DNA sequence: GACTAGATCAGAAGCAGTAGAGCATGCATAGTTT
DNA sequence: AAACTATGCATGCTCTACTGCTTCTGATCTAGTCGACT
């Protein structure tokens, strides 16, 4: 199950907040 | 997912682990210590109810519940705390490295079967219910028992027994001068072996970067706020659970401590007559409201009865086209309604049929909602939700109903009268150019609460006695520098077109 | 400690003061050396008795004490080679320090 | 501050007592409407003047009684703050009369009372509401001067009639057609023309009925006060800035008066005292002064002290009153389900500012054309925590503005996994079940497709219904005050009717519901 | 009523409550002794059981002279009733 | 019999979220005084 | 006309109750081992 949070099993890993990234 | 999470850190203490190949590169032992500290911090913030243990093997001194040789259990399975973090940090530096060598020792024979056995014993010593049993093995060696095959077979048998029991093991292989070959000996010990993770690894494991990534956010397990009853009719009835997919995040409540000794202090309240000086109970009190000169007295039970219309639950009223649901008619955060099936059988099929039919017809179900007893009823709309999953089959929007509260007449306020002023095409085009210049993609988790992050950092600094709290960069700022550099002369042209020279905003 | 320092309502003392008090088994008066912070009342008290630096006006100074006093004052660059040399020469002449070998 | 004066003209004629079998007489409906208005105006504790004029009574009492004119008209209550006495007069000691009274004469008397009593205090909103059935003879001689005086004196006029242009507030037809009389038709035409002349083609929207008025908050339409404005500057960069004013378009309403705890016997607040004490976790129960308590926080298995001064010094600090546009994103990327907060803001341009209005209109039009919303940072003041929200255009022929709603942070999102229902095999409905559900949905539709304009008309608009809790509380308080020793009354029938859908859907949703019941096995477990 | 003496149990009903009760009694004309003494005749209890009451009686007797009249064990309800009525209410089984 | 184990089911503590009450405080606007 | 004061409001904070869900704990039923007896 790729994307699973190693620290917290059963909770999907969450990407760090990237803020505003202009295109 | 019911229970707790158990994590045991196995840090190898061989000579090779205490040497650094190149300069300006932290030794693997220090890297493991930092990873353990980061995991401890993440567990403390997200969920402090979990259990973490730290065990060292390969040390001269031994400390185990069975008196196994060459194994040290630095910290038994227990809730994380600042004391354990400080104890781990004591070995962080080179002086800490010397302290660990002096008080623990290194360069001794060991058996993987022995460490697995002590880990299993530690797991069996927890009285709480453990949902996940996990072990992490920090070691840069890939062929520990290269000079003995009996130990290899014993380790294989112990790993098989642990896997059968339900223990899930990972190998956090670290940097090695020559290279790490998982396929050599550790392939048969890992619970799950990936095809990609077969070649020789000349660098650090990718899991280390993820572990070092500190996370500051409370994690809440799935839990139904209320198992309410949906009544299409006085006879037709189903059971549906209500969840809050979005909930405001509040900092932990403060606690009162005694300044002299820094211990919890119990807070109590009492009410008594100023004349009789005797304790009073809520049943020996009346509620009073004064309107001008008149006084109205009602009992507490009567006041509770005032806001009583119908029994708690959801009562269906009809179906309305989705076009009539205004986007700006927002009062409270929306909830999620999902069939339960644990109370009344056959509700799941009815819910699914209603969901698919509403999606086909694009109609939301209007209902009367009474979350609890003695609560005035409200009008809500259930909009069907289609199960949406992104690539690699990962769910992003679950199937069910989205409950949105419809504001009442009182909740609406009348705006002051204003005179419309249309904008000329040139100004609209200039604004279009500015907006296109400032285009950006938005995601639900693109911002962080600066207040909560700063509070967590301050608490960390206070607990760990750090010199200063690392300032948390806030993404909520508009970074005017980049916007100004990107816009160019558009702002000046827009101001000239719209703003008169003698305006001075 | 930094938060306490910022809130000018308490005095921050080095542990060496308590160790010395234990050594002599008596209450030793405060000195700027032991004081990391000074409350306004304590600052006023020390201003009269003691110089702004870690030096006193009444009790004399010794080799170690003068070394600590010089440690407290940090180097500054408001002087000039030529004017500094002139000031040094004037200082030597005023107190009859022309007999030095260097 | 702000004050308004209202005059309620009530018919008391014999025709008012007429009641068709199975229906309530118009007198009861008018009494209920006036009682609701007085309850709202009195229990809200607002500085508003209310006067009541009854026309159609046996007696005569009014300033215009010099000669034999304007007979059978009584000024029951002059312009004064509405006290309980008005409620008692409305409820118990007011009975239907037997002598008809001229509606025009009653309007003349009401206007004269408004003019005469508007000398001492200052009123910025003068309103006159006429409750009548238009079943009495009248003269049009004074109509021209009536309109002239109404236009000159800036007086708002509202009308309430038993019928519109059976259950009370049932979201259905009232006073079935072919029952109106010729005199009623003539009176309706006169009032229609008067309202058209006054409001200028909008007057038809100011003629309500008792059943509708009981569930539309129309009586207070011209009395409620506008909310204050929050001024700020919408900044896209470090140079551009538009002066804007934000109001609270939608906000949950709560009772401001709070129940006060008093002693059971003396019914006095003075004889009740609430004290808070702190003690250690010991059997001896050691007492600690309130000044010997330090704030702290739990860090997991231990508690770390955190002084209030230390927290204030180390807390996140930002510039207050900031409205900055972080960026622009496609409207599809922002979803309603992620909306947060307990309020919605409406942002207009600064008042009496042409340049700001033009700039805001240009921004709104550009966003609408590009189908975009603005992700912005909002902070009420220094103490207010910064928020990330979405502002989207809202363009109407009457006005255009921006609508701002708070958005969730990455810490406010819950990741819950739910089992799929489309691919599930254990809960797969059959074709007959789907057909029955489709029939039920079709039968229970609350919207009608009017083919005259090909538009969707809502038969059960829940947004316009008032909150029943306030009405229930007012009714119970009035009952307790008038009757100090009696149980609270039950919920009013009209309140239940307004909270239920029209009988048309209930009647049409019988066979589909029976089919659903017979085609779906449900049993408690 | 100088003849009658009333004492309170400090470590079982807090400090603010005891101070308030003492002030109310003094305003009502009842003398309350700050420190325990042999002259005490009435002792008031609060949220306590019989076992602890007898333990307190034994502790008091352990440091009292012989041939005396230990104060009768009495509850808060009595004190509340007496303060309400303004005069010492007669004692009955409940208080004893 | 007796006991200790083992399992197993019903009540209590903790947590999360909501409403109602009372206040800090600062930011705006209407009124009075110099 | 400008400075000071007044009210008024909003929002974040704190406490106390209230309800509902989840997990831990205490009371109650049987297998095995040793012993007693006829």
């Amino acid at each position: 199950c790729p994307g699973e949070s190693l620290i917290n099993p059963g909770f999907k890993s969450k990407k760090p907040a990237g803020g505003v990234d202009f295109d | 997912y019911s229970g707790r999470d158990s994590l045991i850190f196995l840090v190898d203490a061989s000579k090779a682990m205490f040497e650094s190949q190149s300069e300006d590169e932290l030794t693997p032992f220090d890297m493991s210590i930092q990873c353990i500290q980061s995991v401890y911090i993440s567990k403390i913030i997200s969920s402090d109810r979990d259990l973490l243990a730290v065990v060292f093997y390969g040390t001269e001194k031994d400390k185990n519940s069975v008196n196994f040789k060459n194994i040290y259990v630095l910290q038994e399975l227990d809730n994380p705390g600042a004391k354990r973090i400080l104890e781990l940090d004591q070995f962080k530096g080179q002086q800490g490295q010397k302290r660990f060598q002096d008080m623990m020792g290194h360069g001794s024979d060991y058996s993987l079967s022995e460490v697995l056995w002590v880990c299993a014993n530690l797991f069996s010593d927890v009285q709480f219910k453990m949902s996940h049993k996990r072990i992490m093995l920090f070691t840069n060696e890939d062929n520990p028992h290269g000079n003995d095959s009996a130990k290899a077979s014993r380790a294989r048998t112990k790993a098989g027994d642990l896997r059968d029991t339900g223990i899930f093991l990972d190998l956090m292989h670290l940097k090695k001068p020559g290279g790490f070959d998982i396929s050599l000996f550790y392939r048969d010990i890992i619970s799950i072996a990936e095809d990609e993770d077969l070649r020789v690894h000349f660098e650090e494991s990718s899991k280390l970067e993820d572990l070092l990534r500190k996370v500051r956010a409370k994690e809440t397990r799935k839990r139904a706020l209320s198992r309410l009853k949906l009544k299409l009719n006085k006879d037709i009835v189903i059971s549906v659970g209500i969840y809050n997919l979005v909930q405001k995040a509040l900092k932990p409540p403060p606690i009162k401590l005694y300044r002299e000794t820094n211990e919890p202090v119990k807070t109590k309240t009492r009410t008594f007559n100023t004349s009789t000086g005797g304790l009073l109970l809520p049943s020996d009190t009346k509620r009073s409201q004064i309107y001008g000169s008149r006084q109205i007295i009602l009992e507490k039970e009567e006041t509770e009865e005032l806001k009583r219309f119908d029994d708690p639950g959801l009562m269906l009223m009809g179906f309305k086209p989705l076009v009539l649901l205004k986007k700006h008619h927002y009062l409270r955060p929306s909830l999620f309604v999902y069939p339960e099936e644990s109370l009344v059988i056959g509700s799941s099929t009815l819910f699914s049929a209603l969901l698919i039919k509403c999606l086909e017809k694009e109609v939301a179900a209007l209902c009367r909602y009474t979350p609890r007893r003695n609560i005035p009823p409200y009008f809500v709309a259930l909009v069907p939700q289609e199960e949406e999953l992104d690539d690699q089959k990962i769910q992003v929007t679950p199937p069910g109903f989205q409950l949105v509260f419809l504001p009442f007449a009182d909740d609406k306020r009348k705006m002051p009268f204003t005179e419309k002023i249309m904008a000329t095409p040139e100004q609209v085009g200039k604004m279009k150019a500015i907006v296109e210049k400032l285009r950006f993609t938005y995601r639900s988790d693109s911002f962080e609460n600066p207040v909560l992050q700063q509070h967590f950092r301050n608490l960390e600094a206070l607990a760990l006695d750090l010199m200063e709290p690392e300032q948390a960069v806030d993404l909520t700022l508009p970074k005017v520098e980049a916007m100004n550099k990107r816009l160019g002369s558009l702002v000046d042209e827009f101001k000239e077109l719209v703003y008169p020279p003698d305006y001075n905003p | 400690v930094k938060n306490i320092i910022l809130s000018n309502k308490h005095d921050v003392v080095k542990p060496a003061w308590l160790l010395e008090c234990f050594k002599t088994k008596s209450f030793v008066p405060w000195q700027p050396r032991f004081m990391i912070h000074m409350c306004p009342s304590t600052k006023e008290h020390f201003a009269r008795e003691y110089d702004c630096y870690g030096d006193s006006y009444f009790i004399d100074t010794d080799l170690n004490q003068l070394k600590e006093v010089f440690s407290g004052i940090k180097n500054s660059n408001e002087q000039t080679p030529e004017e500094m040399a002139s000031l040094i020469a004037d200082l030597e002449y005023r107190y009859s320090w022309d007999c030095s070998p260097l | 501050g702000n004050k308004a004066a209202v005059v309620l003209c009530m018919d008391v004629g014999f025709t008012m007592s007429n009641s068709i079998p199975g229906i309530e007489s118009p007198f009861e409906q008018a009494k209920k409407v006036i009682t609701m208005f007085v309850q709202r105006q009195v229990f809200a504790e607002n500085k508003d003047e209310i006067a009541l004029v009854l026309f159609g009574t046996d007696g005569t009492d009014n300033p215009l009684s010099g000669g034999d004119q304007y007979q059978n008209i009584t000024v029951h209550r002059h312009l004064m703050l509405p006290d309980f006495d008005l409620l008692e007069d409305i409820e118990s000691k007011i009975q239907p009369g037997s002598q008809q009274a001229d509606f025009l004469d009653a309007l003349i008397v009401s206007m004269d009372v408004i003019q005469h009593e508007t000398i001492g205090k200052k009123f910025e909103k003068r309103h006159i509401e006429i409750f009548t059935d238009l079943s009495s003879r009248f003269s049009k001689s004074q109509l021209d001067i009536i309109i002239h005086s109404l236009k000159k004196c800036d007086i708002s006029l509202q009308f309430f009639l038993p019928f519109s242009l059976f259950r009370l507030g049932g979201h259905g037809p009232s006073f079935p057609l072919k029952g109106i009389t010729e005199q009623q038709k003539e009176g309706l035409e006169i009032v229609k023309m008067v309202m058209i002349s006054l409001e200028g083609e909008d007057g038809l929207d100011e003629i309500y009925s008792f059943s509708e008025s009981l569930r539309k908050l129309c009586v207070f339409k011209k009395i409620e006060r506008h909310s204050i404005h929050w001024p700020c500057r919408l900044t896209i960069g470090s140079n551009l800035s538009i002066r804007i004013a934000a109001y609270k378009s939608i906000l949950q309403e709560r009772v401001k008066k709070t129940w006060t705890v008093v002693d059971a016997k003396t019914l006095k607040k003075e004889d009740i005292q609430k004290e808070t004490v702190y003690c250690l976790n010991d059997d001896d129960e050691t007492e600690v002064l309130k000044e010997d308590i330090i704030q702290g926080f739990r860090y997991g298995s231990d508690i770390v002290p955190f002084s209030k001064v230390d927290e204030e010094q180390m807390k996140y600090k930002s510039e207050g009153k900031c409205f900055s546009v972080l960026g622009f994103c496609k409207s599809s990327q922002v979803q309603r389900r992620f909306f947060m907060g307990n309020q919605v803001l409406k942002v207009f341009a600064a008042r009496d500012d042409e340049a700001a209005a033009v700039a805001l209109s240009s921004l709104i039009h550009a966003l609408d054309d590009l189908d975009m919303v603005a992700i912005v940072r909002y902070a009420y003041d220094k103490r207010a925590n910064p928020q990330v929200g979405v502002a989207f255009p809202h363009i109407k022929h009457n006005y255009e503005c921006l609508v701002y709603v708070q958005l969730p942070f990455m810490e406010d999102l819950r990741q819950y996994m739910f089992s799929s229902l489309k691919n599930s095999k254990k809960y797969a409905p059959t074709e007959a079940q789907l057909n029955a559900v489709d029939a039920l949905i079709d039968s229970m539709s609350l919207a009608k497709k009017d083919e005259k304009t090909d538009t969707l008309e809502d038969l059960f608009p829940t947004t316009k219904i008032p909150n029943p809790r306030f009405q229930r509380l007012f009714q119970c308080l009035l009952h307790r005050a008038l009757h100090p020793r009696e149980p609270l009354p039950p919920i009013q029938q009209h309140i239940w009717n307004m909270l239920n859908p029209p009988a048309e859907v209930t009647t049409k949703s019988q066979i589909p519901l029976s089919k659903i019941k017979t085609l779906f096995p449900l049993i408690e477990a | 009523f100088p003849g009658v003496a009333i004492y309170l149990v400090e470590p079982r009903m807090g400090r603010s409550r005891r101070a308030f009760l003492t002030g109310l009694a003094r305003s009502k004309g009842f003398r309350v002794l700050d420190a325990c003494s042999s002259e005490a005749t009435h002792v008031v209890m609060e949220e306590t059981s019989a076992e602890e009451a007898v333990s307190w009686q034994e502790r008091r007797m352990a440091a009292a002279p012989p041939g005396c009249t230990p104060p009768a064990l009495l509850d808060i309800s009595w004190l509340t009733e007496s303060l309400g009525a303004g005069q010492p209410v007669p004692v009955e089984c409940r208080h004893r």
